[PDB]
């Protein structure tokens, strides 16, 4: 089964990350807003003192 | 313990006899009655045609397979009829090829071979079926039974289908009257049908769905049916 | 006098002169040794007696004459000849040819040199037309038939049990040329792990008792003996084995033919038209006991003033049909 | 014990070390006291039984003038509060107040073993009767002039626990006899049974490979049916003939 | 920190038994302010009726500790510890991963521990980082 | 007999009708008698059908029998005989009451193939009611009797409340309005809004609805 | 090995494999087709809470197999998929060999013989 | 024999999918992350790194 | 589950067996064969007010003067109903005539059997065999009109009459009584009918029966549902005036 | 002594034959009542018949079946399993205690024989083994003419003919024939069997004669 979407995860914590996608999603952002965007989620995501 | 030897056609016992053997057996005996006897000059199949349903009508059950050839069923019918089909096939290749018409021990042998290819897979099966093959060759009048077990004999007399043993017990003692008349049929038909009568203790004898089938020497092969018993009550 | 049981509160002297019969597992008190010969006495107290058990001290004064020591329903010559007992041609021909002949012709089995079946034993659902077709074949001969429940036999005080299976016995030899038919034989048990497991004692008793009963002096000619059992793997090995039981008989289900016939039975009670057919509310049946076709007649009743109107169409039958036999779900 | 420990010979490899480790602590506990090292404490006996296991288990004991005393180790499977710590205590109090003794506890794989995978399924119960054991051995508790002797039909079955020193120390084989083994054993099974001076003892050997003490025992008994059969009161070569080579074919 | 890991029939056939008094109270007396507390993390062999109002009637939902909030958790315990002046907490915290409450208790007691090993009544950030590493790896066990 | 989970289905049905009826409750609890002792089961079996010809008319509410209700295949090898014969007690008794109302029975249970077939007896036990999660009118009555005990804000719809359902039981209802509740009250205040019922709705079903499978795919 | 029972009567004479299969159509979409007598009109259902997608990446419900010939479902996804492909090569080699555009009948006995097909012999489920 | 040691399983549970399938997907939950954003200038993909 | 190879004590497999419960399971199918004409009935079934007739096969032409009828399952039949054709169409080319009724159905009764990864000299490969039976009916030059009954196990019965179904005990036993050597075409078709009648439990209609028969007249011909209509209207009033 | 091969050839029978002959106590202990679900029980019951049998002396403990306590496993899973062990073992235990002695004898049965052991060969123990092989043709006629013997007959039987025809018939079965052969000659109107009774007895089923038209018209 396939499906399309404008933003999701998939592999482990796909609940987390679909959550906040959601949220911040828009359809004016750039490739340098999406990184930044990506590099929230993915933070929140992982539990850390720092991500390398 | 059941599921070993059963559906199994691999394994084996210290007795050699499988589940599916002896359930071959029992199949044979649910077919009806059909009894054998043969001189040296002739051999005769006399067969009970009884009907399985109230409507149902008579159809031969004794089915000639060639000029010097044929057989009658006891037991389960799918598994007579692919058997039945790979003879006249094979009855076939021999005429043209080599221009060989069968003894009975010859097609037998064959037979054994065919149910023993399909007891060394799973996906295949053995039979559930015995015969009682009649021909007439150079070597005189024949009379075999077939069984799925692979047990081959050439018999001067026999039965197979249910009450086996009313049968045997006659046709064991009539033995040396029968083989000693040649040329002569209706002596050796009649006797098959009063053979037949003692297979039969509670299970109606028809006079008119009777079938006697015989081979020989004076006779090609005939199936007496409807009328043409008569004169052998 | 009921004593099962028989304190005298130390009524003292000595030898003797205390007399006291306990039948109970905290003190067990001994007369033994044969012969005391008294006119009427043990000892005093308003127990003059020898419990339910005795250890010697043959019995002065009824200890042993209780009140229910029997409980169990006879019906000679039953009601039942023909009730659930449709389709069940199998089972009904095994019973006419174990009991009913001879009982009808006890001088042909003599003759012959064989015994006719000691004790039946019969397994499968259970009631449902088993009970019925036991009847049935004994109202035919004019044969007592003796109904126990196997449930009764569990009384809980000492040998209270052992009491009930010999009166029961002695019964059968009196009116001789009928049926004991024990419903439940799990209830006085058969093997168990649970001998060990500190209860059951009681039940082990009755029994032992039993089987001595009846293979030991019960004439087993016509004087039949049926057993009806759960689970047919739970047999003692005493009960087991051939000399009292020989016969093992299938429940045998109601056919298409015979569910029809069951129908117009029950149907006679009910107000309906009589017009339809039975066959064809058969055809949509599958394979029920006598219970579910009762439970059919009184559902379309059900169905017949919910739709309604006072006469039950044929097609209450068949809506009564679908509902119980869903429902049923084994 | 049923036997002494000289009259089983063929067995003499086992009876020589089981002799010097049980025996002489029981007789002499000061040798191991005034040398300062610890007297034995268990003793196991594996290899199927009846290969004169159980001769060596009872000659042991006889030698000692010491009671041997048999545990069904099942019964040590109470099933109330403290019976199952109990019963152990018990035979360990007794064997010090009536010593010298063996306490013979037969099979350790119905208080011991290694289970399924020693998870609760009910080998829990199996759990508290092997700690036990392993609890007054590792601990102040000692064995010193009680002897525990474990038995099992092959020792790779048995907690590693129990495999260590300080549980057991000595840990006995029980193969198959030695051709020399099988004939000292078979001249003194034949001895004490009556015969003619036409018996041959040396033709019994030669036909018997793999024999234990329960084999020849058999030759003797077998040969006997044949000579109550032959109409006498003392076993002969016709007998004994017969009977070895009917042993020898019943087996390997 | 009373674990059992429920049970199909030693505490399902006991809250049966439970359930029926609950049920009652309901009825003619209608008391409440009567209070049962249950806690269980697993109801995959526990049975749904008890979490139904009438016996348990709101449902709340544990949160999951975060790294701010281990920080304070473990900052009111080391209060009562004296320790060495220029500490600092959200460090420790931060270095913390997973570790719910009775975790941070354990950090006190054995940054204590190594203080008392050394004889000292002070004890630094570095014991403290080391006492939370010896914490993560109890959690990770069986 | 009256299958689904008590408290909501089993439970409620059965305290309901003894009420209309005017009859005597009574609540046994089938598994408690599961008494560890060979014996006991039996007499206790007695003791309730004792009281009923006594005390009628009466509703017989025996809960969960399904560990005295077995009735296994073996009573060797791990079978254990108390268990079987406290079912056969309880049947006996059961086939010997009969009435045209004096006593029904109200049964519960969630396996009848632990039950005998005649502890069923077809032609006592007709009617097989069960619980089912109820429909969009059923569930309008349920959510429009609770909020006439509620002071609310009139933005909440019973409308609106029905379509983001999906079929649940009533107890999950119930449940809502006291979670709902705990929120307004601790924002300090009475009013229950919209946004308040659809919160506590949403959480006790993700609580409840622990396994999922994807039926849409 | 897997050429056989995957597909076999009980005694009670339901088929395993269909009776599971009848499950998954209850639990999927929604389609129904209402027929005029000069229209067909299909509507369709497709059910998602998720709102994060666009009709454009998720496949359409009504999937042309030719102009004047429609297919719609219920089930799985993956499976409809493989069905939808034999339909395609049934219309186009129909208008080749008979030289008629299709006849709208004939294309369900294609995709009907499929169904009928891994059921009734094994080395497919 | 070893017509009954087949495992039987790529086959239908009564869930509407097969055995092995549901099964399988839980390995996937069980392993690296990848995530999947679409942009109006691009596509950005993140996954984080297993070991 | 159960094995190709795993028999009952009495030679029959399992499987062989199961089939034949769910062909009992079907719609009703009579048959009834004279020497005038062999007329066939079924019920043909409406699933609901909105399932449109003659859609749902239950009647079928093998050839111009060979029909069968069905029971069990339609989908299941299908394949046994295309072996059939083939079967007629190349005895056809190769002999320039018509086959004979018992020929056509061994043809179909040989591949009916199989199943198994088996081979030996038949090509076997099915998972199961057919869960359906089939009543063939043809009328052929030498043997004139008769009527032979298919089972999928791989076994052939002649027969004179027959009925299957659910409805099989009443019609079976009926069509002993009625049967006789030969009586007119349209006697017969309001006789079917009349049995049909009293096997349904409910309302006889030509919504959910087709009739059709074979003549030597115009060979194989669907005597469609207006005209059985008039007949079961006529059925009402020869009923009614005999009770 | 140690008894093998299948039950119903007339083992049963002969144990208690040799019991009435020399004059010993027959004492039937079935295997699986020793084989409690509790701690130890069996063990207790295998040394309280030991017991008893020296009082009672001669004896024969006869103990029908031993497949049952025969099981003792070699793994180290003998944990579970401890009960059925034990009981073997205590016999063996007990009875290699004596030799000097035959004042009690036991005699064990098994449906066959799985395990052998030095245990299971030493006199004292179980030294002989005695094989029951199925019996043969010559053999059944004889058993068959005692069943008959107490029937009365017309001396028209022809004993030879049913004695080749059954196939690896043990005692037990061939008594119930016996009695089958009676019921059928009361059907006829004979009041004493005559061969072909005994025939028909063979025709109905026993897996190898069997009667019907099917499959054949």
């Amino acid at each position: 089964n396939y499906t399309g979407w404008k933003a999701i995860s998939v592999g482990a914590n796909t609940s987390a990350a679909q959550t906040l996608l959601q949220m911040d999603y828009k359809d004016d952002m750039k490739v340098d807003d999406a990184i930044e965007l990506a590099l929230k989620t993915l933070s929140k995501t992982t539990d850390s003192s720092a991500l390398t | 313990f059941r599921n070993n030897y059963d559906g199994d056609t691999v394994t084996f016992s210290p007795t050699g006899r499988l589940f599916q053997v002896e359930y071959a057996l029992e199949a044979i005996k649910q077919g009806s009655v059909t009894v054998g006897l043969r001189s040296n000059t002739h051999a005769v199949l006399v067969a009970l045609k009884r009907n399985a349903d109230e409507l149902s009508s008579y159809q031969k059950k004794i089915i000639k397979c060639d000029e010097h050839m044929g057989l009658s069923l006891a037991g389960l019918a799918p598994d007579a009829r692919v058997l039945s089909n790979y003879l006249r096939q094979q009855c076939n290749y021999s005429s043209l090829v080599f221009n060989r018409k069968l003894a009975v021990e010859r097609a037998g042998h064959l037979l054994c071979d065919k149910a023993q290819k399909n007891t060394q897979s799973y996906g295949g099966r053995p039979y559930g079926v015995g015969l009682l093959i009649i021909g007439y060759d150079k070597s005189g009048a024949h009379l075999l039974e077939f069984q799925p077990s692979g047990n081959v004999t050439e018999l001067y007399g026999t039965a197979i289908g249910a009450r086996s043993q009313g049968a045997k017990t006659y046709l064991e003692r009539t033995l040396d009257t029968f083989i000693k008349i040649d040329g002569n049929p209706d002596e050796l038909i009649k006797a098959g049908v009063e053979a037949i009568s003692q297979s039969l203790r509670d299970e109606s004898l028809t006079v008119d769905n009777l079938s006697i089938a015989i081979v020989g020497k004076d006779t090609p092969f005939t199936i007496y049916d409807g009328e043409a018993v008569a004169k052998y009550i | 006098h009921p004593l099962q049981v028989a304190r005298c509160t130390k009524i003292i002297k000595g030898e003797d002169a205390k007399y006291v019969i306990n039948l109970k597992q905290i003190a067990k008190f001994v007369v033994g040794l044969g012969e005391r010969v008294s006119p009427t006495d043990i000892e005093e107290g308003m127990r003059v007696g020898v419990d339910r058990s005795k250890y010697n001290i043959e019995l002065p004064l009824p200890p042993r004459i209780d009140p229910s020591v029997t409980m169990m329903t006879v019906e000679e010559k039953p009601d039942v000849t023909y009730s659930d007992v449709g389709g069940c041609k199998d089972q009904i021909e095994k019973l006419r040819e174990v009991v009913e002949l001879p009982l009808l012709s006890p001088e042909r089995f003599a003759t012959l040199g064989i015994d006719p079946p000691k004790g039946i034993l019969l397994y499968g659902p259970p009631g449902t037309g088993k009970t019925l077709c036991a009847r049935a074949v004994a109202n035919r001969t004019d044969a007592t038939f003796i109904r126990v429940i196997g449930s009764e036999l569990v009384q809980k005080y000492v040998g209270e049990g052992a009491r009930m299976v010999r009166e029961l016995f002695e019964m059968a030899r009196t009116k001789k040329a009928c049926i004991i038919f024990f419903d439940e034989i799990d209830a006085v048990g058969g093997a168990r792990f649970d001998d060990g497991a500190g209860g059951d004692n009681e039940v082990q008793r009755t029994m032992l008792e039993l089987i001595t009963q009846l293979d030991g002096f019960d004439p087993r000619g016509n004087i039949k003996v049926m057993f009806a059992t759960n689970r047919p793997n739970t047999l003692d090995p005493a009960l087991l084995r051939p000399g009292r039981i020989d016969r093992k008989v299938e429940f045998s289900l109601p056919d298409l033919e015979g569910r029809a016939n069951i129908f117009r039975i029950h149907s006679k009670s009910m107000s309906v038209e009589r017009g339809i057919r039975w066959e064809l509310i058969s055809r949509l049946c599958p394979n029920s006991t006598g219970a579910e076709l009762r439970s059919v007649c009184t559902e379309a009743g059900m169905f017949a003033i919910r739709a309604r109107r006072k006469v039950a169409t044929e097609k209450d039958f068949l809506k009564a049909v679908d509902k119980v036999i869903s429902g049923y779900k084994k | 014990g049923e036997i002494t420990f000289d009259g089983i010979g063929g067995l003499t490899e086992q009876i020589r070390e089981l002799r010097e480790v049980i025996e002489l602590p029981l007789k002499n506990p000061e040798i191991f006291q005034r040398v300062g090292i610890k007297p034995p404490k268990g003793v196991l006996l594996y290899g199927p039984p009846g290969t004169g296991k159980t001769l060596l288990a009872k000659a042991v004991a006889a030698t000692i003038g010491a009671n041997f005393i048999f545990s069904p180790a099942s019964g040590i499977v109470d099933k109330y509060i403290g019976e199952s710590a109990r019963i152990i205590r018990e035979m360990f109090a007794y064997a010090k107040e009536h010593e010298p003794c063996i306490i013979f506890m037969d099979e350790v794989d119905a208080i011991g073993g290694r289970r399924f995978s020693e998870g609760t399924s009910a080998d829990r119960e199996i759990q508290r009767t092997l700690m036990e054991l392993l609890t007054q051995m590792d601990g102040f508790d000692n064995l010193g002039q009680t002897k525990i002797i474990m038995a099992t039909n092959r020792p790779d079955t048995l907690d590693p626990a129990l495999l260590r020193p300080g549980r057991l120390d000595r840990k006995v084989e029980i193969p198959l006899p030695n051709e020399a083994g099988r004939l000292e054993i078979f001249k003194i099974h034949t001895a004490k049974v009556k015969k003619t001076g036409e018996f041959d003892f040396e033709a019994a050997v030669k036909m018997s490979d793999g024999f234990n003490g329960a084999d020849i025992r058999n030759c003797a008994t077998e040969a006997g049916f044949f000579a109550i059969r032959d109409d006498r009161d003392h076993i002969n070569p016709d007998d004994l003939m017969k009977a070895v080579r009917k042993v020898a074919e019943v087996k390997k | 920190s009373t674990r059992v890991e429920g049970s199909g029939g030693g505490d399902s056939e006991v809250q049966r038994t439970m359930l029926e008094l609950l049920n009652q109270l309901d009825g003619f007396e209608t008391s409440k302010n009567i209070k049962i507390i249950m806690a269980t993390n697993r109801l995959d062999i526990l049975d749904p009726a008890l979490l139904r109002p009438g016996r348990i009637d709101r449902k709340i939902e544990f949160p999951p500790p975060s790294v701010a909030a281990r920080a304070e958790i473990l900052r009111i315990h080391s209060r009562k510890m004296n320790l060495t002046r220029g500490i600092n907490l959200r460090k420790v915290a931060e270095k913390m991963n997973g570790c719910s409450g009775a975790d941070v208790k354990g950090v006190c007691t054995e940054a204590g521990m190594y203080a008392l090993r050394e004889r000292r009544i002070h004890v630094t950030q570095e014991d403290f980082e080391l006492a939370v590493g010896k914490v993560m790896n109890k959690n990770q066990e069986t | 007999i009256l299958y689904g989970a008590p408290g909501t289905g089993k439970t409620l049905l059965a305290k309901a009708v003894a009420n209309q009826t005017s009859a005597t409750f009574l609540r046994i609890v089938g598994s408690e008698l599961i008494q560890k002792y060979l014996g006991d089961g039996p007499r206790l079996c007695r003791q309730i059908f004792k009281v009923a010809g006594e005390n009628a008319p009466s509703i017989v509410f025996i809960d969960e029998i399904d560990a005295i209700g077995t009735k296994r295949y073996d009573s060797n090898s791990g079978g254990e005989r108390e268990i079987q014969r406290t079912m056969l007690e309880l049947l006996n008794q059961l086939d010997g009451f009969d009435d045209r109302g004096d006593v029904k029975v109200i049964m519960a249970t969630n396996k009848i193939e632990t039950l005998d077939p005649a502890l069923i007896r077809p032609g006592r036990i007709d009617r097989k009611i069960l619980f089912e999660n109820p429909d969009l009118s059923t569930k309008k009555k349920i959510l429009g009797i609770h909020t006439s005990k509620m002071n609310l804000s009139e933005d909440v719809n019973l409308e609106t409340l029905v379509t983001t359902k999906d079929d649940l039981s009533g107890a999950d209802i119930q449940a809502m309005c006291t979670e709902a509740g705990l929120l307004a009250l601790r924002e300090r205040r009475m009013q229950v809004t919209a946004e308040d019922f659809k919160q506590a709705k949403e959480r006790v079903m993700k609580n409840k609805v622990e396994e999922n499978l994807e039926g849409l795919y | 090995g897997y050429d056989r029972a995957l597909s076999i009567f009980s005694p009670d004479g339901h088929i395993f494999q269909v009776e599971y299969a009848l499950e998954a159509v209850k639990r999927g979409t929604c389609a129904v087709g209402v027929k005029g007598k000069n229209c067909v009109v299909l509507g369709c259902e497709r059910r998602s809470t998720l709102k994060l997608q666009d009709t454009r990446i998720t496949p359409s419900k009504v999937s042309k197999i030719d102009s004047h010939v429609v297919l719609s479902f219920s089930g799985l996804n993956a499976d409809s998929r493989i069905l939808i492909e034999k339909a395609r090569v049934e219309a186009q080699s129909h208008r080749l060999t008979l030289e008629d555009p299709v006849t709208v009948e004939y294309l369900t006995r294609y995709v009907a013989g499929v169904q009928q097909r891994y059921t009734q012999s094994g080395g497919v489920r | 024999g070893s017509r009954r040691y087949d495992s039987r399983t790529t086959i239908f549970s009564p869930e509407g999918r097969l055995y092995q399938v549901e099964y399988a997907l839980e390995s996937i939950s069980h392993a690296g992350t990848a995530i999947g954003i679409m942009a109006s200038d691009g596509i950005v993909l993140a996954a984080e790194r297993k070991v | 589950d159960r094995g190709v190879s795993t028999f009952s004590p009495e030679g029959r497999l399992f499987q062989v067996e199961y089939s034949l419960e769910a062909i009992k399971l079907g719609s009703t199918a009579i048959g009834i064969a004279t020497k005038e004409g062999v007329v066939l009935g079924v019920e043909k079934r409406a699933t609901s007010p909105l399932l449109e007739s003659d859609s749902i096969e239950k009647i079928v032409e093998i050839d111009r003067h060979i029909g069968c009828a069905m029971s069990g399952l339609t989908a299941d039949a299908r394949s046994m109903i295309e072996h059939a054709r083939t079967a007629a169409v190349t005895h056809n080319l190769y002999y320039d005539e018509d086959i004979n009724v018992e020929s056509l159905t061994q043809s179909v009764c040989d591949l009916a059997l199989r199943f198994g990864e088996g081979a030996s000299g038949e090509e076997r490969l099915m998972s199961r065999p057919f869960g359906v039976a089939l009543l063939i009916a043809g009328h052929d030059a030498d043997d004139g009109y008769q009527l032979f009954h298919a089972e999928p196990s791989g076994t052939f019965y002649r027969y004179n009459a027959k009925a299957i179904g659910s409805g099989s005990e009443g019609a079976q036993a009926e069509l002993l009584n009625e049967w006789h050597s030969s009586l007119t075409l349209k006697e017969a078709e309001l006789l079917v009918l009349k049995i049909l009648k009293q096997v349904m439990e409910e309302k006889l209609d030509e919504n959910n029966a087709q009739l059709s028969c074979i003549t030597k007249q115009d060979g194989f011909k669907i005597y469609d549902n207006e005209k059985t209509a008039e007949l079961i209207k006529e059925l009402k009033e020869k009923e009614a005036a005999e009770s | 002594a140690l008894m093998y091969g299948p039950p119903g050839t007339g083992k049963t029978l002969l144990a208690r034959a040799c019991a009435a002959q020399t004059n010993a106590t027959f004492l039937k202990l079935a295997a699986p009542q020793l084989v409690q679900m509790y701690i130890g029980e069996g063990a207790k019951l295998v040394r309280d018949a030991f017991a008893l049998a020296k009082e009672k002396a001669p004896t024969i403990i006869f103990i029908d079946e031993l497949d049952a306590i025969g099981t003792k496993r070699f793994d180290s899973e003998k944990s579970g399993d401890r009960e059925v062990q034990r009981t073997m073992l205590e016999l063996l235990n007990q009875l290699d205690g004596f030799s000097s002695d035959d004042r009690v004898k036991v005699l064990a049965a098994t449906n066959r024989v799985d395990v052998l052991d030095p245990a299971l060969l030493r006199s004292g123990r179980l030294d002989r083994k005695i094989e029951f092989p199925l019996p043969s043709e010559d053999s059944r006629a004889q058993i068959l003419q005692i069943h008959s013997r107490k029937m009365t007959t017309d001396d028209d039987i022809n004993w030879q003919e049913l004695a080749r025809s059954t196939d690896e018939f043990n005692g037990a079965q061939l008594k119930a024939v016996t009695v089958e052969a009676g019921m059928i000659a009361l059907r006829n109107g004979q009041s004493s069997v005559k061969h072909e009774d005994f025939v028909e007895g063979i025709s109905e089923v026993q897996a190898r004669k069997s009667k019907s038209v099917s499959f054949y018209a």
